[PDB]
């Protein structure tokens, strides 16, 4: 039954969504201030 | 590009929707051009055109007259 | 009949269409992302 991986995996899961241990958010900090809106960062901006 | 024969004052709405996108926006630039179904010349008649209104003006206060 | 290249030409043009080799499509790749707007290479985008 090599569908056992998807137990274990689902029980682990279990174990940290209830540690409440990582939530998001909906705010984006990829870029420091006044580099997005940047002429010559265009090409960086674009592939992160 | 787009259908020339009389008075054809400044309103235009493919050049201004264009230049706001242009002048504070853009990276996003690349993708309404095929939006536009722009060709690679027609491309380039209007990016010369968004970089000479950049001395003048503002977006952000509206006037209108007529050539 | 020196209209004979003309027709091993066709005999062989309509091998190729035959073949689906080549299609064309409506997507213009002739440029980078963001330098064609780049204002240091407007005598280049002329020149393409």
């Amino acid at each position: 039954y090599p569908r056992l991986e998807g137990i274990i995996v689902q029980i682990n899961t279990g174990y940290v969504a209830s540690a409440n241990v990582i939530r998001p958010v909906s705010e984006k900090r990829y870029f420091p201030e006044n580099l997005e809106q940047n002429q010559s960062a265009a090409r960086l901006v674009s592939a992160v | 590009i787009r259908g020339n024969y009389h008075k054809f004052s400044y309103d235009d709405p493919v050049f201004k929707q264009g230049y706001k996108i242009y002048k504070s926006d853009a990276t996003l630039l690349n993708d309404f051009f095929t939006a536009i179904s722009a060709g690679p010349k027609e491309q380039g008649i209007l990016l010369r055109a968004f970089a000479y209104y950049s001395l003048y003006g503002n977006v952000e206060y509206h006037y209108v007259l007529s050539p």
